């Protein structure tokens, strides 16, 4: 459980002298908030895609995701520093990291450690490791950070399908949640996992992992009304505009072909649109929780990775689990899914496939233009409350169809 | 700048004002130094002074 070298990776800056935010933005953060724990962040995220994700400070959910990380990244360098630093805005409310404090009065001596792009090992800091219990909830948060920050893309999400020994208890419970969107399940899960210093009790753990698969499987095409995980799939509600909300649905059609034993993938999203896709994001947050429990195959090998995030400690390698990451552009996948569906003869392409591809084309456009227009500001001012990214990044490529095919074969 | 081909211009060479420029500078090795190279306590916090 206490995975000793709990080393976590802080984000790089987009050819910036400073970490990604300006002083005002960080003020906003620290100050208008208090706790270093994701409650506040989740509050925003949870509101079932109703509220516009846009604000003056915070362009998207994912935006906030990024400034959450950078916040972390900067302010940790303080207390996680070699001999303890902390000033300029943040001087930690107690050594045990209780709250984001504006500089305690007679406390200058712990400097503001000017770091560059640097991973840190939580357990190498004596304060941190003393407080192993309280460390646990924040490590979760940490992972979230690291696993966006590792790359320059949409989140590196992990998948797991342990085949065969499947707890009967899991089944039973999970059925009761039928009707709800992935989002709220996730929320409860994270809350639990934090609330109790994390357990070896695989219950929780297994459950999240199964869920993740079923979602992903659904989203691909592999999983649907007629091809289920025993009854399990995720139903994409409202077939018009692109908001097609994945609810957990239990319908008995077929029980899909039990894979060979243990199937693992990781997905990333190459396209900035990820930002407005709460679905995608919520799997990634799921896979983080998973991490806390489990020592996942040493992270997505440096082959698809920017130079600053090569050669990292015990994270990227070359000859390990999951050497390449499975990569997608969200709008091509929807097409992929319709493909399968049609190949199976579930449905006529005629009107179904045409219509939704029409709407997602629209949704792309809207998103693309908004993300670009918003990025313009940070791409001219000293402030960055957003993912950094070029227009060529939107490209319909990035191994999109391979991902899909791999996900599928996984299900065999 | 001013039109050179104008009136008012003084031709006053004085001892006081003996031509000079900077023809060459001192570059003696000895003179290059001042001084201390900058270093760090291994790379970790304030402990490794040694």
């Amino acid at each position: 459980m206490a995975q000793r070298q709990f080393f976590g990776l802080t984000y790089n800056f987009y050819g910036q002298p400073a970490p990604l935010f300006d002083l005002n933005d960080l003020q906003e953060l620290a100050g208008c908030y208090a706790r270093p724990w994701t409650s506040r962040f989740s509050h925003l995220a949870i509101s079932t895609g109703s509220l516009p994700v846009w604000s003056a400070r915070y362009p998207s959910v994912a935006s906030r995701n990024i400034v959450v990380n950078t916040l972390l990244g900067a302010h940790l360098n303080p207390f996680a520093g070699g001999q303890i630093t902390s000033h300029q805005g943040i001087t930690w409310r107690d050594p045990v990291l209780s709250s984001l404090a504006p500089v305690p009065a007679i406390q200058p001596p712990p400097v503001w450690a000017v770091a560059e792009n640097v991973l840190l090992d939580s357990n190498n800091y004596p304060t941190y490791v003393l407080n192993l219990s309280s460390m646990w909830p924040i490590n979760q948060d940490v992972h979230i950070m690291t696993m966006w920050a590792l790359s320059d893309q949409g989140p590196i999400y992990h998948l797991e399908v342990p085949v065969d020994p499947m707890p009967a208890a899991t089944t039973a419970a999970l059925m009761a949640y039928t009707g709800v969107p992935i989002a709220h399940l996730a929320q409860t899960a994270y809350r639990f996992a934090g609330q109790l210093p994390q357990s070896p009790d695989s219950t929780m753990v297994s459950t999240i992992r199964w869920l993740s698969a079923i979602w992903f499987g659904s989203l691909t095409g592999r999983l649907n009304r007629s091809r289920t995980c025993n009854g399990f799939y995720f139903e994409f509600a409202k077939p018009a505009l692109n908001p097609d909300q994945a609810v957990l649905k239990w319908n008995d059609g077929a029980r899909a072909a039990p894979p060979a034993a243990a199937q693992s993938s990781y997905i990333r999203c190459i396209s900035p649109h990820w930002q407005h896709q709460i679905v995608e994001v919520a799997g990634a947050l799921m896979s983080q929780s998973v991490t806390a429990v489990t020592g996942l195959p040493a992270l997505i090998d440096e082959a698809t990775l920017p130079a600053w995030s090569q050669g990292v400690a015990n994270l990227t390698g070359n000859g390990q689990g999951v050497v390449p990451c499975l990569d997608y552009n969200p709008v091509p996948m929807a097409a992929a899914r319709h493909l399968q569906w049609r190949q199976d003869g579930l449905i006529t392409a005629a009107q179904e496939a045409q219509l939704n591809n029409d709407y997602t084309a629209y949704a792309l456009t809207i998103e693309r233009h908004l993300t670009a227009m918003l990025v313009a500001n940070p791409i001219a001012a000293g402030r960055m409350p957003i993912q950094p990214f070029n227009a060529a990044d939107f490209g319909q490529a990035g191994q999109t169809a391979a991902a899909v095919a791999l996900a599928q074969a996984m299900f065999v | 700048t001013y039109n050179i081909t104008g009136d008012g211009n003084s031709f006053t060479p004085t001892s006081d004002m003996t031509s000079t420029a900077a023809p060459a500078i001192d570059l003696k090795p000895g003179v290059l130094n001042p001084t201390g190279k900058l270093w760090r306590p291994v790379g970790t916090s304030v402990a490794t002074i040694d």
